[PDB]
């Protein structure tokens, strides 16, 4: 059983998105689908529902008469037509099913899918290294990383070494600048010992560009 | 619409402890409420199913129950991976309403910050801006206070700090703090420094390095 969104992004005030709900493992004409979102930093919020068999649907008051709630059952994917976004609609969107022999909860979700609603346009971000130094060490052990910096919107993924270094790893939350653009850093502390032996390489991922950058952390 | 009043907002308590989280239902709702955990940057995960029912692969340790109204979910005891936002929902009616949430925090043993400074790289100085990093890694309490000093002189509006979410395995929590100053503002200057204070410390540590 999986549930895959996708289609969220960055439009204008005013503007209309429309997010899929790709499910699997599963017929959607057997279950119900809603539609949770989650402002930054905020809870959890109940947006839309179906029922594909006979498309009857219900909808929060906060998107009452901007958003549409629709299926294709031989694609098995459910959507989600957002017209006149505000600023307010801006949030991780999920997706979820109410299934199972007699759960009638939301037991499977899908990751989200992150619709920001801004005038504002697409930066893609800029990565420096943060080098290992005498300044970045404390007793065997150095802190290096990457500063991915002025990108727009969000988000930004960060990975060690494609994956295979995930411990001692801290990708901070992302911060507004004052000039509008996120920045955050993502460090992690190895051995003194593998500086000069170990090769770090930070993987940046902005989708809402299509960049992907890899970049090499020296000591210096 | 009926509101489910969830409380308390935050918690804190030790590994082992018993916490319980309770949502008040304005109206009857019978056994239809669901409770979610929610890790951070992550989907949320269904707990309890009906009030009361376990749903298949959470652990034992997770329990819950109605009371007419009140519903309560009960970690009986308190790992570090349960540091989560949980989410009780009640579906009887549309719209079906969530909680406010409760953010869980899991006390430990203070843990002193290992900090590092960074000096901005070769490659955004060309780029005409400077960006200097001051990190405290894996310290407990959160609170910490981070001072920029610029050749001794306080640094105020110029930097921006980023706290992770407690860590799933030893409860800490990583900082970081960025002060931003152009290229030629950068190059007016000698000593940077950042002034960490934090519980675990004696007495406020100082790192620092001199441009060149």
């Amino acid at each position: 059983v999986q549930l895959v969104e996708s289609g969220g992004g960055l439009v204008q005030p005013g503007g209309s998105l429309r997010l899929s709900c790709a499910a699997s493992g599963f017929n959607i004409k057997d279950t119900y689908i809603h539609w949770v979102r989650q402002a930054p930093g905020k809870g959890l919020e109940w947006v839309a529902r179906i029922y594909p068999t006979n498309g009857y649907t219900r909808y929060a008051d906060s998107v009452k008469g901007r958003f549409t709630i629709s299926a294709d059952t031989s694609k098995n994917t459910a959507y989600l037509q957002m017209n006149s976004l505000r600023a307010e609609d801006t949030a991780v969107y999920y997706c979820s099913r109410w299934g199972g022999d007699g759960f009638y909860a939301m037991d499977y979700w899908g990751q989200g899918t992150l619709v920001t609603v801004s005038s504002a346009c697409t930066k893609c971000p800029s990565v420096f290294p943060l080098a290992p130094s005498s300044k970045s060490t404390s007793g065997g052990t150095a802190a290096l990383g990457c500063l991915v910096k002025d990108y727009f919107p969000e988000p930004v993924t960060v990975s060690w070494n494609s994956g295979a270094l995930t411990s001692g790893v801290h990708t901070f939350p992302a911060v507004l600048q004052s000039s509008g653009l996120y920045s955050l850093s993502s460090v992690v502390t190895v051995p003194s010992s593998s500086l000069g032996t170990q090769t770090y390489i930070c993987n940046v991922n902005h989708k809402p560009s299509n960049t992907k950058v890899d970049k090499k952390v020296e000591p210096k | 619409d009926i509101q489910m009043t969830q409380s308390p907002s935050s918690l804190s308590a030790s590994v082992g402890d018993r916490v319980t989280i309770t949502c008040r239902a304005s109206q009857d709702v019978n056994t239809a409420v669901a409770w979610y955990q929610q890790k951070p940057g992550k989907a949320p995960k269904l707990l309890i199913y009906s009030a009361s029912f376990l749903y298949s692969g959470v652990p034992s340790r997770f329990s819950g129950s109605r009371s007419g109204t009140d519903f309560t979910l009960t970690i009986s005891s308190l790992q570090p991976e349960d540091f989560a936002t949980y989410y009780c929902q009640q579906h009887y009616t549309t719209p079906p309403t969530f909680g406010q949430g409760t953010k869980v925090e899991i006390k430990r043993t203070v843990a002193a910050p290992s900090v590092f400074i960074f000096p901005p790289s070769d490659e955004q100085l060309k780029s005409g801006t400077a960006s200097v990093v001051c990190l405290l890694n894996n310290f407990y309490p959160r609170e910490a206070k981070v001072q920029w000093k610029v050749d001794n002189a306080l640094q105020s509006g110029n930097s921006q700090e980023s706290v992770t979410e407690q860590d799933s395995k030893d409860s800490t929590y990583s900082l970081s703090s960025t002060l931003t100053l152009s290229k030629a503002d950068y190059e007016k200057h000698k000593v940077y420094a950042c002034e960490v204070t934090h519980q675990g410390l004696s007495s406020p540590v100082t790192k620092s390095f001199n441009r060149g």
